[PDB]
């Protein structure tokens, strides 16, 4: 009394109840590098113009 | 200095909107009015410079040069309004436009607060002079003179640009006041050797230094009268003003560096003066006289003593006025006789008495007759150089002979002797020429009374 499965029955995804713990580091990866800091604060106006050897504006 | 630039920028449409018969009168009137208003820069101090804004300032050094420039431009318009009477209206207006643009360029260059602005304006002064020389010149080979002038100036001034940008990137600024307060000594190293050479060679080219003076006996001859005056009376003093500004930044290396260059003048101004003893072209004689005076200026600036500075600026102003007057005299005689040969026109006193009087006055002011400004400047230079060393008095004293030995010679052959027979087109003196020469001469004799305004920044 074993039933031959229909088309599409074996092609579906099932669930498993497993007693093993989840590995936190499957790739054996070290710590990622620290990201560079972002920009903060209000966009202040230009200090004394463009300063291109004589320009004040 | 925005009270003088805007009047010139308004003079530009003033010569682009007048009629074909009223350009000269309107331009002369308004340029003389600007010359009258130019005297407000004399509000100077014995210890501070007159600063207007972040870009323009004027101490007691640039002020006489500014006054001379915008006093010379109306004289230029008078001197160049006869030989261009046959030209097209568009080309005449273009000539006046180039002269006005050149005056604007000079008055913007002489008041430059920071040195990079002075450099770019100093190279920007090339364009109208080159255009005038290569367009309105008379002789065939004027293209060679224009190319020589432009290339000598550019090959001098590009290492000056590299050195200026290097100095700005090194210390932080190029303001003259800041550099006066943030100056640093330069040690005796080969890097500082090439820094001194790059900062000096442009000004030694435009002075011109002996050896590199070959652009003067051509570009002073084939150019017209206005181009000759702007080459003889302004641009050499532009180079001198630049050297005076720069030499503050190059201590104490110059005290052991300027030994050849000074002496490259201290002999050269002898033999170039001797060239005036054997010259067949009058304009070349005037140009070589200018070479000798600028060599004296080179010695005075390079020894960097105070009395030398005062003599340098006084001789600058006096020699500029005298050389402009002599170039006008050469142009008038060339217009009358259609030849630049000095030996051709003789005995002009018997035909032109007033012109002979002007010739005598110009020759006397050229040989440093006291109490004119030229004698004051050259005497101060001689005192300073005698303080520097003893034997150099000989190297000046013999020049005291040779200058006279050509100048009165220039007075003799053109004026004294039996007049030429086949020359019979010597017209009487034009009122324009007499007015121009009186406007050249009378300010010099008036400044002989009160020279204290043209004796430099440290009087």
């Amino acid at each position: 009394g074993w039933v031959r499965p229909d088309l599409g029955e074996l092609s579906k995804v099932t669930k498993v109840k497993t007693d093993r713990p989840l590995p936190e580091n499957p790739y054996h990866s070290r710590a990622r590098p620290e990201p560079n800091p972002e920009v903060e604060g209000d966009l202040k106006p230009a200090r004394h113009g463009s300063r291109l050897f004589f320009w004040t504006m | 200095m925005l009270k003088y630039i805007i009047p010139t920028m308004m003079l530009m449409p003033l010569t682009w909107l007048s009629k074909n018969s009223m350009i000269w009168i309107n331009t002369t009137l308004h340029s003389l009015l600007i010359s009258l208003t130019s005297l407000l820069l004399l509000n100077q101090f014995g210890d501070n410079s007159l600063n207007f804004s972040l870009t323009f300032f004027s101490d007691s050094l640039s002020t006489p040069l500014l006054i001379l420039t915008m006093w010379l431009l109306p004289l230029m318009l008078m001197a160049s309004q006869h030989h261009l009477s046959k030209e097209n209206l568009a080309r005449k207006k273009l000539f006046i436009s180039m002269l006005i643009l050149l005056q604007l360029f000079l008055i913007m260059t002489f008041t430059a607060t920071e040195l990079i602005f002075f450099y770019i304006m100093f190279e920007a002064t090339l364009v109208p002079t080159l255009i005038i020389i290569t367009r309105w010149g008379n002789q065939t080979e004027r293209l060679n003179a224009g190319l020589y002038f432009l290339f000598y100036t550019l090959a001098g001034s590009l290492p000056l640009l590299v050195a200026l940008i290097y100095i700005q990137n090194t210390m932080g600024s190029l303001n003259f006041l800041i550099l006066q307060y943030w100056v640093q000594p330069m040690p005796n190293s080969w890097s500082n050797t090439f820094m001194w050479l790059a900062c000096m060679m442009a000004f030694m080219v435009k002075m011109p230094l002996y050896g590199l003076h070959l652009w003067l006996p051509k570009a002073h001859v084939e150019a017209p009268i206005a181009g000759s005056m702007v080459l003889a009376a302004i641009l050499l003093k532009l180079g001198g003003y630049g050297m005076m500004r720069i030499t503050l930044l190059l201590n104490p290396i110059t005290d052991f560096m300027a030994y050849p260059f000074i002496m490259l003048s201290l002999w050269g101004m002898i033999m170039t003066s001797s060239i005036c003893l054997r010259q067949t072209d009058l304009k070349s004689l005037i140009a070589y006289s200018s070479v000798s005076h600028m060599a004296l200026v080179i010695v005075a600036i390079l020894i960097q003593t105070p009395w030398s500075y005062m003599g340098a600026t006084a001789l600058m102003i006096a020699h500029g006025l005298t050389s402009s007057m002599l170039f006008c005299l050469a142009n008038s005689n060339y217009e009358r006789v259609h030849s630049r040969t000095m030996i051709l026109a003789r005995g002009l006193q018997t035909l032109l008495p007033l012109m002979a009087a002007w010739w005598l006055l110009a020759s006397l002011t050229n040989l440093a007759l006291p109490p004119s400004i030229n004698l004051i400047g050259e005497l101060f230079v001689v005192m300073s150089t005698f303080s520097w060393s003893n034997i150099t008095i000989i190297l000046m004293g013999l020049n005291m002979v040779i200058t006279a030995l050509y100048s009165l010679y220039m007075l003799i052959t053109t004026q004294r002797g039996k007049h030429t027979h086949h020359i019979n087109n010597i017209l009487p003196s034009f009122t324009r020429e007499n007015a121009l020469m009186s406007l050249h001469m009378l300010p010099l004799l008036l400044l002989s009374l009160n020279p204290k305004i043209i004796l430099g920044p440290l009087y």
